[PDB]
């Protein structure tokens, strides 16, 4: 059992999904139209794989996921797409009118509109599974529904399902491919209302995603399509040890007891290698030293931010692929002489190590070279909150004017909601500050 | 013990129903909120919008004085 | 979809807005006969937006014509794409407005306006989700000014959660000899800054100045002025009307565009009048502007941008950079990231590469100041105010609007100098 349903919301949560479960299907052998011919209990079955796909008398295996965006222009392209057999048609999920960039529109004026057939879609889903672990959720911080739809759907999960647990993949807004000036008001918005709802967020900057696909992949100008290649094997290295079984294999809740020592303190780091090109990777094999070196470039981070100048509270190192525990610890050995890894005063330094045989997957026609060994690094450090710094600082010099205020107030919103936001995450910056000072 | 081992799930089910509770209602307040807000923006919408009626209609009227 | 429902009022209003259908359902590849002769499928994706498919694969544009005068009414339907508009969606009155705003607001029009709203209810209640309005029509006459505001007004009663764009054109003694014309653009800049949440100023002073100056056309005619603005309703529709991340709707451009909800008076710009550098260097230089107003007088806002043709999108996002970075000034810091660059592959005609700009700029207030200039003068001078006190019209009427344009003026100028601490 341990079932996972994965709940992608708006344009970026939608083709992230895309992109995860295309490339979930060619991990396990699963064909366009849901057949695998590998899995021998046909209509049902325990196997890992199990965790993320029901499976139909007919020998499909249809994804434990909903899609849903208020605008239909992005799920259609799911529904006439190459994976439009893997769906069944209640699992798409659209409105007529997106929110607009406007977290007020996708909250409230829209967005309740959809919200009940969103959570009866997803209780089909629930009472399917003999055993439901909790919900991922992907969605952009910028968007109207991503922000706006996600929190008012994580509100109502919290309701529906009590403490079941709740993960992130937040899309963190970039410049380069930004749609919206006012991208920081629905990010502090969603941030605040979301905080006590969700167990674990995984922030994806894309501009850190953007630097990786022009420096790594030699990619002029980077498309929507080569980062969410990029971030599928970031996921794909994330939800690998609930979808696959092994003896080294550790689970991902073993790794979130370490990640969060406190409720709010629950946005881990994720540093990926090797991000390398076909070109660059022929003739050349990274070792695990080498992989597990490139965790502590901060050019190889899923965020913006500069560990060196913070503290550790945890260090995790997902492994998959031709890996053997004695490399890693000798890896691991090296790397602590060597590179500025400090840990805070309350909290033991030991690397949490987990290890998945199954070596790393590439779409066909995609920019990352097929390797034989990944690591994916989820770190604790008080250095991620520098992307809410430079969020929360343009959010200051926008509301100082109120400027772009009206759109929101005009959707029903008020002022003291905006405050209430950004007071939160006040002190979610100095929570992340008080963590770092060393004990008395 | 075995008292004490009643009082404490007895106490997590307290505090997790209370979590469920207290969201159910600060959620059904702000939609609420919300709702009364938007309705009365979209109010005094239409209200300025009636008075550029009435206002025409002594415009028209003062035409007709006019004569 | 997400359809638009066109009106166009006036003269002025039919004119522009005859050709701005010409040149689009080029665009798409459509005969004036509604039929689809084109080649690429992204013509007809979003084809929705601004057109109704009939039988036989037929597109009608989702349009409304309207004019006290019914002469125009013969001119679009003799002209060319004439017999693609639907013949029920024109609405003529006999009468005629003869320059007179009160006519068009209160009187003439205000008996004209019910079978208009019929047209445009009977359009609306088609849509699989109206997304809003956009009319044509010039601030200085009579009927496109003062009836295309009551129409505004009236619109916005029965759907008022929608969108409400303009096209307005603003009035220049370089073009038109008629004095009392800053009377009728003050009267509807005293609606539309109340009433529509997007307006572009379209200036013939700065299409005037352009024809002359740059084109070297000395007298320029009608077509010669409505040619650039054909060009620049074709460039700040191009993401309304194609494949698109950026300002994809009109309520999305109002979002990035509008950071307070009076300062809704955009100046557009074109480009050329290439190397993809001195394009962007030109988008942003005063003289490519379809207003009057020196950008380098006041500070951007906000400001969309596209780029059209095939060209390198790493050099666009280079010198749109660069342009940010050598006028920082011009750019009000308390709204960080306000430049937005979109990039349609698909050229305009005759063009293989063009520019299109759209900036919210404090300096708008200099065309405001103009009209005020002339409208204050007028208004000591009291020449004409019984035509309109004629219709009804109070003498107040004319004060209120004066100040509240001049309040639009310093309400610009006061985020002009707005700093960030
Ligand atoms: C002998 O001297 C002159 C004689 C006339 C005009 C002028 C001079 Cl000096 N000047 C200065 C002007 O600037 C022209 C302008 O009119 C124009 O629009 C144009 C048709 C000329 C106007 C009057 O200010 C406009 C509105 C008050 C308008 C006028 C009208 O159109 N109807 C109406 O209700 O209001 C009307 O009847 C049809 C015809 C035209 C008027 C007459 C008075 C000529
Ligand atoms: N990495 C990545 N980011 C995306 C993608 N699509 C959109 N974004 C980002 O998401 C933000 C905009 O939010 P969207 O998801 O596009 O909007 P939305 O969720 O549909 O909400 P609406 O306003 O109703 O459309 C911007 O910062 C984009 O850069 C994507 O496919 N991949
Ligand atoms: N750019 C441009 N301006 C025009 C055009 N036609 C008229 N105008 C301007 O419009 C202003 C007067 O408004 P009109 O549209 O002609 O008059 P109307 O709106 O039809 O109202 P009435 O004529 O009184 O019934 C003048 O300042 C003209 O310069 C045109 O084809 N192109
Ligand atoms: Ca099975
Ligand atoms: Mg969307
Ligand atoms: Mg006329």
């Amino acid at each position: 059992m341990r079932e996972c349903i994965s709940i992608h919301v708006g344009q970026a949560g939608v083709q992230i999904g895309n992109a995860c479960w295309e490339l979930y299907c060619l991990e396990h052998g699963i064909q366009p139209d849901g057949q695998m011919p590998s899995d021998k209990t046909i209509g049902g079955g325990d196997d890992s794989f199990n965790t993320f796909f029901s499976e139909t008398g007919a020998g499909k295996h249809v994804p434990r996921a909903v899609f849903v965006d208020l605008e239909p222009t992005v799920i259609d392209e799911v529904r006439t797409g190459t994976y439009r057999q893997l769906f069944h048609p209640e699992q798409l999920i659209t409105g007529k009118e997106d929110a607009a960039n406007n977290y007020a529109r996708g909250h409230y004026t829209i967005g309740k509109e959809i919200i009940d057939l969103v959570l009866d879609r997803i209780r089909k889903l629930a009472d399917q599974c003999t055993g439901l672990q909790g919900f991922l959720v992907f969605h952009s911080f910028g968007g109207g529904t991503g922000s706006g739809f996600t929190s008012l759907l994580m509100e109502r999960l919290s309701v529906d399902y009590g403490k079941k647990s709740k993960l992130e993949f937040s899309i963190y807004p970039a410049p380069q491919v930004s749609t919206a000036v006012v991208e920081p008001y629905n990010s502090i918005l969603t941030t605040h209302t979301t905080l006590e709802h969700s167990d674990c967020a995984f922030m994806v900057d894309n501009e850190a995603i953007y630097d990786i696909c022009r420096r790594n992949l030699d990619i002029e100008r980077p498309t929507y399509t080569n980062l969410n290649r990029l971030i599928s094997q970031i996921v794909s290295s994330i939800t690998a040890s609930l979808r696959f079984d092994g003896a080294l294999n550790v689970d991902l809740t073993e790794f979130q007891t370490n990640l969060v020592p406190y409720p709010r303190i629950h946005f881990p780091l994720a540093t990926y290698a090797p991000v390398i090109s076909a070109e660059k990777a022929y003739h050349e094999q990274l070792s695990v030293a080498e992989i597990t070196n490139a965790c502590f470039e901060p050019a190889n981070q899923m965020v913006k931010c500069d560990p060196r100048h913070g503290k550790y509270m945890a260090c995790c190192l997902l492994y998959r692929g031709d890996v053997v525990p004695k490399d890693v610890n000798a890896a691991i050995a090296t790397i602590k002489t060597k590179r500025s890894i400090q840990f805070v005063d309350w909290c033991p330094t030991g690397f949490k190590v987990g290890i998945n045989y199954q070596p790393p997957t590439v779409v066909p026609g995609g920019d990352l070279a097929k390797v034989q060994r990944a690591v994916c690094m989820l770190s604790n450090t008080t250095a991620i909150a520098e992307a809410w710094a430079r969020l929360d600082h343009k959010f200051d010099l926008m509301y100082a004017k109120r400027a772009f205020v009206h759109w929101y107030v005009g959707e029903g919103m008020e002022e003291g909601e905006f405050s209430e936001a950004r007071e939160d995450m006040a002190a979610l910056e100095k929570d992340y500050e008080e963590v770092g000072v060393d004990s008395v | 013990k075995r008292e004490h081992e009643r009082e404490v799930i007895q106490k997590a089910i307290e505090e997790n129903n209370n979590f469920i509770k207290m969201a159910k209602e600060k959620l059904a307040q702000k939609m609420e909120s919300n709702k009364e807000n938007r309705e009365a923006h979209l109010a005094a919408m239409l209200e300025r919008l009636q008075e550029k009626d009435k206002h025409a209609e002594e415009v028209r009227k003062n035409k007709e004085l006019k004569e | 979809m997400r359809e638009i429902v066109h009106i166009q009022a006036g003269q002025c209003g039919n004119q522009i807005g005859a050709k701005f259908w010409e040149v689009i359902s080029d665009e798409h590849g459509i005969d004036p006969t509604g039929s689809y002769h084109g080649d690429s499928d992204l013509q007809l994706e979003r084809i929705n937006v601004y057109y109704n498919e009939a039988t036989g694969n037929k597109y009608v544009p989702r349009a409304i014509l309207v004019d006290l005068e019914p002469g125009t009414m013969d001119s679009v339907r003799s002209g060319p794409f004439g017999q693609i508009f639907r013949p029920d969606n024109f609405v003529f009155g006999q009468s005629g407005a003869g320059n007179n705003w009160a006519k068009g607001h209160y009187t003439e029009g205000a008996e004209l306006v019910d079978s208009v709203l019929d047209v445009v209810r009977k359009e609306s209640e088609s849509c699989d989700c109206l997304q809003g309005f956009q009319l044509t029509h010039s601030l200085g006459g009579g009927t496109g000014s003062g009836m295309g505001t009551l129409l505004i007004s009236k619109i916005r009663e029965e759907y008022p959660d929608r969108i409400m764009n303009t096209f307005s054109v603003m009035p220049s003694p370089k073009v038109s000899d008629t004095v009392v014309e800053p009377y009728n653009a003050t009267l509807s800049v005293h609606q539309l800054v109340e009433n529509t949440d997007e307006t572009y100023c379209i200036d013939n002073e700065a299409l005037y100045d352009i024809c002359f100056r740059t084109l070297k056309l000395t007298t320029p005619t009608y077509g010669d002025l409505n040619h650039l603005v054909s060009a620049t309703m074709s460039g700040v529709t191009t993401c309304l009307r194609f494949p698109g991340q950026l300002n994809a709707d009109l309520r999305k451009l109002a979002v990035n565009m509008v950071p307070f909800p009076r300062l809704h008076f955009f100046m557009p710009g074109f480009a050329p009048l290439l190397t993809v550098p001195e394009l962007t260097q030109q988008m942003f230089d005063s003289k490519n502007m379809m207003a009057a107003c020196d950008p380098r007088h006041g500070r951007y806002l906000t400001v969309a941008a596209i780029f059209r043709g095939r060209m390198s999108m790493k050099e666009v996002d280079e010198q749109m950079l660069n342009v940010q970075n050598k006028n920082s000034s011009y750019f009000v810091e308390w709204i960080p990231n306000n430049v937005k660059t979109a990039v349609c592959d698909i050229p305009p005609r005759g063009l293989k590469m063009s520019a299109t700009f759209i900036g919210n700029s404090t300096a708008i207030q200099e065309l405001f100041k103009r009209i005020s200039e002339q409208f204050t003068a007028m208004f000591r001078r009291k020449a004409f105010l019984h035509w309109y006190t004629g219709e009804g019209m109070d003498e107040m009427e004319f004060t209120e609007a004066e100040s509240n344009m001049n309040d639009l003026v310093s309400e610009y100028q006061q985020y002009q100098d707005a700093t960030a601490d």
